[PDB]
């Protein structure tokens, strides 16, 4: 069965960068698509990028032209670049593989101070 | 394909033959008396000749014609009861073997009729029946009715002088090594035929089937050379069997000849004349020379007989071949509709690369899971192997929880009503058509509510005759959208507890398609369906959407949530 | 069917056989020495016992094995000789009908297809050729033989003593008005055997074309039911012919036995006796003996002569129907493409309610014009009526200033390319298929440009062998979407001047109908084009947009203007 | 061949009613779409009304609420009511069958005081 994990970061300062893993693994990973979503407090999941079997890049209007998200064929493995982050980022952030009920990840917390 | 013999396929033919015994045996004792008569009316010659007509007593010739007529009287009944006998006898075999060949046919896989063409096996069905009919009737007759008027003549010659009948004894196995050589080679030349007519049967059916592309391409002298090959192949092989029976037949009268030769020859012998009088000779040379008449008629039907005989051994080999594998033994009612796949991988036979490769598919009972993709990604594949059509090659699909593997084919797929990409109907009045299999269970009210929710009313109302109005050959009498909506309406009125409609609303415009998918909301609120579409108009709200791209499942979801998450399906809902 | 006489069905078949002459004059030749041999064979009796082996001298008895031997190969290559050349003629007669019969069915009008069933005219390829074959092979060559035995006989019976021959003629009328009898009855049996199995064809054939439906609707019973009644006619038919047979072969016997009665009789008398010897009599004795059996081989191939001589008699009625009538005698190298309907009112055969009723269509060379509609209204049947398919019956369709019933049909197909509706693809290759009718005209760069145009190419190159990848019976082997883009390569390759795209893209997604759009924009800026189109992305760029209804044009315009103007078409765009 | 003549009005005042007829004739009426345009002195034609086979009206918003345009099968002939004229709507009239690229008629002008 497919299944992911995430080896993200932790607490980071405000304008700082990080740069989240996901490994995808028992899957077609060339073909389906991977996406990035995150959960305030008190917020449902959000989508935050997606990218699809061209490296078909999209990004949520509320995080656009500072997140990059990219796919390492090889080693199977989808990463979420931030840069010039802000508190209102602070979430849980979940890799997910084909679709909102698709496949998700255990989540790994992200501060911003 | 491996020939037997005669012997061999008669040995195969018995266990159809058996439950006919009664008429085989009176046609037997009927054979027996006609040889009987046949024989006794050649052996007048004796009392004929010796008691001389004028020498001795006229007692004979007193009543020797009443005698004549009685023997012609008794021979035409016994002829009446043993062709009657055995044509019937005959008939009812190859209307036993033809039921045998269209069930067979009826049980293949449909891998099977992939690889094959309509024209070969419609020609199993016309010609090679048709072959077995007219050898075991008219040749059957012919050859038992001439065996038995030489063996006759055989028992009357080796009763008036044995010493002639030895040149017989030492004939008969050369013309029986002669017969049987020649009938190998009949054998051949028949089976080579069958297949030679399978091609003219398949090239007559390929100008029929697309007689339009025909028109419209000019394909006319492409049809015509190609049916000018396959018919001048078939002349040719008809020539070949010909040549091979006009050089047999008078080499055998050629050897048994020799037989009147020496009769000739053995006579113009002092020592063994004398002991015989004229008019026992006058019945053996008569009998010499009116045995080679049946050994004419013998052999010149032992080629329509073989073709019979080959006709015999093809069907033999196909009714034995290997029928859909049904190895599953629990019927099932009424499923629950819960299909799942569970890492299936599919590839068609003789395609070496995969056209389904991990695909883990829930579609639970009573929701509407729709599958979206590009042309040729593997949508129809999923509809086929839910139908099991096609088996898997790793993973299981489930029913109610049990391998689809596990069920009867018949109750299987009594589960699935399906609308085709490709709508097949039939040359039947539309209420026929709706209720194809199942015309004696739905009544016409049953049959007006399916139509009404496929949109077919307002049409129908329209037609000659409404309901039983004739449509064409393959609803040929209709538009693209009414042979859709026919269809629709035939998978509508089977309230089956699974509905896939793999493209069902392609020829419909867009209130047609709206008004049928208004019946479905309605009908289909409790019922596991399976929607394949092109259009996303049609899917909006299904329970979940399914994209498929080149064999895997690329994204899974709902509508709005499909919308987010910028996937694959959000750039097909943005051009379009 | 209206029936001829034997005689009447060889005078029709006369014009045939004339090229044939030679074969049919060496066959006759070697008949006559055939019979002779036999009359001559037979007639050695009178020698051997007159000439009695001991009675007088040997003389006889020291060459006559000899003589046997010699007429025995002389008869025997004479036989072969008749047979062959007879068999040949036969072969090539039946390999012309078929022929004709082919480019006949080829040559009907497409409303005959609509009304018929493929198994019918199957049948009559199959079946009904295979019958005349099977009769003028095998019967004919016996009937022959047979008939040249017969009158040997008479001729040396007649030779020997005139006194009997007389019997002999004031029985023979009696045998022909007999056989005239049952020959007219087996006629008939045999036209009903032939509908008979035109309907099994066209029952399993139904099966075999329809047999996803048969496996998914549970129909296995249905069509085994129906198979059984057609089946078990078809054996009843036959019983009806063996009946007719076996009760005419004795009554027959029966009339030429009592010759043999006289002329027992007649010996019987005095005064008849002591004018011949104990020889002549022997002679005639044994003539009448040996002429019932050739009467007993002419009696059973009459009941299978008769079956060729019907099946000759149906195809001369086929071979004479009125196929499509052309009567237009100029051709056109290449149209400009400027096709007018004028007033034109079209009423499908046998439906008495007008498809199109008042249509005044331009469409101007260059310029491209969608029909849109909904389902039913009338676009394909404007498409058939460009291609005349059907023939309207009021108003004139005008190409470039003509109508289109003053062309050749050859001629003005030629200017039409179609991607029709319904989709047929023939069992070959892709290559071949995508350059049906031309495949010696366009190489494979042209073929795989139109397969590139027709945004084929990728699913080509993907495939077991690319453009020699055989596809299914009817494209099986392929997914809808595969198969319609093969159908519009296929119209592609050939640069027409009418292009008609009869909904070409209701199988294929968006992006795959927006590639093939972006190739037709380019290659056929200049040609005329009329789609048929129910998704309205498609012919957003039309240069005139027609909208149908009930048969009737609604409104005509532009995108823009069409838009404007708040009519149906707004409506349709605004539900889309 | 379809003809189709208008009989309609010509000069009115300001806040009146007017009434346009335009028989159509050759036509199978019942089916076809029929529609008003006019042509103001520099304008190019304007849609104005337009009535299909369900007598489905549907009118141009620049005079929607005071025009009305119905059709009688029986007399063949297509009617355009107008109510509280302006000037602006001074302008030559033309009725069409079955589209912009179908039948016109020869005009009728219309003059508003
Ligand atoms: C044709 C000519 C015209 O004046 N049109 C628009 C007029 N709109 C009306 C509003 N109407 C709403 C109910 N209509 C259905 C019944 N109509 C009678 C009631 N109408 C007042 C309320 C009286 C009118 O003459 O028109 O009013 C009868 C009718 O078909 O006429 O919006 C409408 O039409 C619906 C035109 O389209
Ligand atoms: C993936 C990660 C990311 O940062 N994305 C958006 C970044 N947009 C960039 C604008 N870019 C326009 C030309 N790009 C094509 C060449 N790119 C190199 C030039 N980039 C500056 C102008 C440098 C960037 O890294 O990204 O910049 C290479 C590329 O594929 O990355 O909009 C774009 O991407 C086109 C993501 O989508
Ligand atoms: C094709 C149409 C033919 C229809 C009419 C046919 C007429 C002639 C049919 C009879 C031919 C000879 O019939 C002969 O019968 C015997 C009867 O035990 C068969 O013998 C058979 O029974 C034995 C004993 O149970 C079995 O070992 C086996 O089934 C088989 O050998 C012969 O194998 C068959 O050749
Ligand atoms: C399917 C069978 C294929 C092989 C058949 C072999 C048998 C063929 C011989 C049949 C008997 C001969 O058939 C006979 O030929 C003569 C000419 O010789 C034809 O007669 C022809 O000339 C006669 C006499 O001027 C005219 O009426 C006319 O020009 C034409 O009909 C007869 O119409 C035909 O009945
Ligand atoms: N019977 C068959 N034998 C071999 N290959 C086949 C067969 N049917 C389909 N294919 C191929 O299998 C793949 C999956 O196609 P299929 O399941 O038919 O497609 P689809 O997604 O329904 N296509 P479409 O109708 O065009 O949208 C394609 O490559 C087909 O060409
Ligand atoms: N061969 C036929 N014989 C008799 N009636 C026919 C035939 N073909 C079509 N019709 C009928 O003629 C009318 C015109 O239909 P047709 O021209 O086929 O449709 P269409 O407008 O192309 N619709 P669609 O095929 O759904 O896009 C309809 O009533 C058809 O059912
Ligand atoms: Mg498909
Ligand atoms: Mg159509």
């Amino acid at each position: 069965q497919m299944q992911l994990v995430e080896s993200g970061g932790g607490l980071v300062q405000a304008g700082g960068s990080l740069r989240l893993s996901c490994a995808v693994s028992g899957s077609i990973f060339s073909i389906i698509t991977l996406a990035w979503y995150r959960q305030a407090p008190g917020k449902p999941r959000e989508n935050v990028a997606t990218i699809t079997r061209g490296s078909r890049t999209s990004y949520a209007d509320s995080v656009k032209g500072r997140f990059c998200i990219s796919k390492d064929n090889a080693k199977s493995t989808v990463y979420l670049q931030m840069n010039k982050l802000k508190p209102e980022d602070t979430a849980d952030y979940y890799c997910n593989a084909e679709g909102p009920a698709g496949y998700w990840g255990q989540g790994t917390p992200v501060t911003v101070s | 394909d491996k020939d037997l013999s005669t012997w061999q396929t008669f040995r195969r033919l018995w266990p159809t033959i058996a439950p006919f015994k009664a008429g085989l045996i009176v046609a037997g004792v009927a054979l027996i008396l006609n040889a009987a008569s046949d024989t006794f009316m050649l052996s007048l010659l004796k009392p004929l000749l010796d008691d001389g007509f004028g020498k001795t007593d006229r007692s004979v010739l007193v009543w020797m014609p009443l005698v004549v007529i009685g023997l012609m009287i008794l021979r035409g009944i016994t002829s009446y009861v043993s062709s009657y006998c055995i044509s019937w006898v005959s008939g009812k075999v190859v209307m036993t073997m033809r039921r045998r060949l269209f069930g067979h046919m009826m049980g293949m896989p449909v891998s099977f009729f992939d690889k094959q063409s309509t024209g070969t096996l419609l020609s199993r069905i016309t010609y090679d029946s048709e072959q077995v009919a007219s050898s075991s009737s008219g040749a059957l007759i012919t050859v038992v009715r001439e065996g038995a008027s030489i063996i006759g003549l055989f028992i009357m010659m080796f009763y008036y002088s044995w010493q002639l009948s030895i040149i017989l004894i030492v004939l008969a196995p050369i013309v029986s090594i002669a017969i049987r050589v020649v009938s190998k080679r009949f054998r051949n030349i028949s089976k080579n035929m069958q297949n030679t007519m399978g091609q003219v049967t398949t090239s007559a059916e390929q100008m029929l089937k697309g007689h339009k592309e025909v028109l419209i391409f000019g394909g006319q002298e492409v049809e015509t050379k190609r049916f000018d090959k396959v018919s001048n192949r078939m002349r040719l092989q008809g020539m070949k069997m010909v040549s091979a029976s006009s050089i047999s037949d008078p080499i055998i009268q050629l050897i048994a000849s020799l037989a009147l030769a020496f009769v000739l020859y053995a006579a113009s012998f002092p020592s063994v004349m004398d002991s015989l009088t004229a008019g026992t000779i006058t019945v053996v040379f008569s009998s010499m020379i009116a045995l080679m008449r049946p050994l004419k008629s013998l052999t010149n039907v032992n080629a329509q007989f073989q073709r019979g005989m080959a006709a015999c051994q093809t069907l033999f080999t196909i009714l034995d071949s290997e029928q859909e594998k049904d190895e599953g033994k629990r019927v099932i009612e009424r499923a629950t509709g819960d299909v799942e796949f569970r890492n299936v991988t599919f590839t068609y036979p003789g395609r070496d690369v995969p056209a389904l490769r991990n695909i883990n598919l829930k579609i639970p009972a009573g929701k509407t899971v729709a599958l979206v993709g590009r042309s040729g990604s593997g949508k129809s594949t999923i509809a086929s192997l839910i139908t099991r059509f096609y088996d898997i090659d790793e993973g299981e699909i489930l029913m109610d929880g049990h391998d689809l593997r596990e069920y009867t084919l018949a109750s299987l797929r009594n589960q699935v009503a399906l609308v085709s990409q490709n709508v097949h109907l039939f040359n039947d009045t539309v209420a026929n058509n709706i209720a194809y299999a199942r015309t004696e269970q739905y009544s016409r009210e049953q049959i007006e509510e399916a139509a009404r929710m496929a949109y077919a009313m307002d049409f129908i109302n329209k037609m000659d005759n409404g309901l039983d109005t004739v449509i064409g050959e393959n609803g040929v009498l209709l538009s693209g959208g009414q042979r859709q909506r026919i269809a629709i309406a035939r998978a509508l009125l089977r309230d089956s507890p699974i509905l896939i409609l793999d493209e069902a609303t392609s020829a419909l415009d867009t209130e047609s398609e709206r008004a049928i998918q208004a019946a479905l909301d309605e009908l289909q609120k409790n019922r596991t369906s399976l929607v394949i579409a092109h259009r996303l108009s049609t899917i909006e709200k299904a329970d979940e959407i399914v994209v498929v791209e080149d064999g895997v499942i690329v994204e899974r979801g709902t509508h709005n949530d499909l919308l987010e998450h910028r996937g694959v399906y959000a750039q097909l809902h943005k051009m379009q």
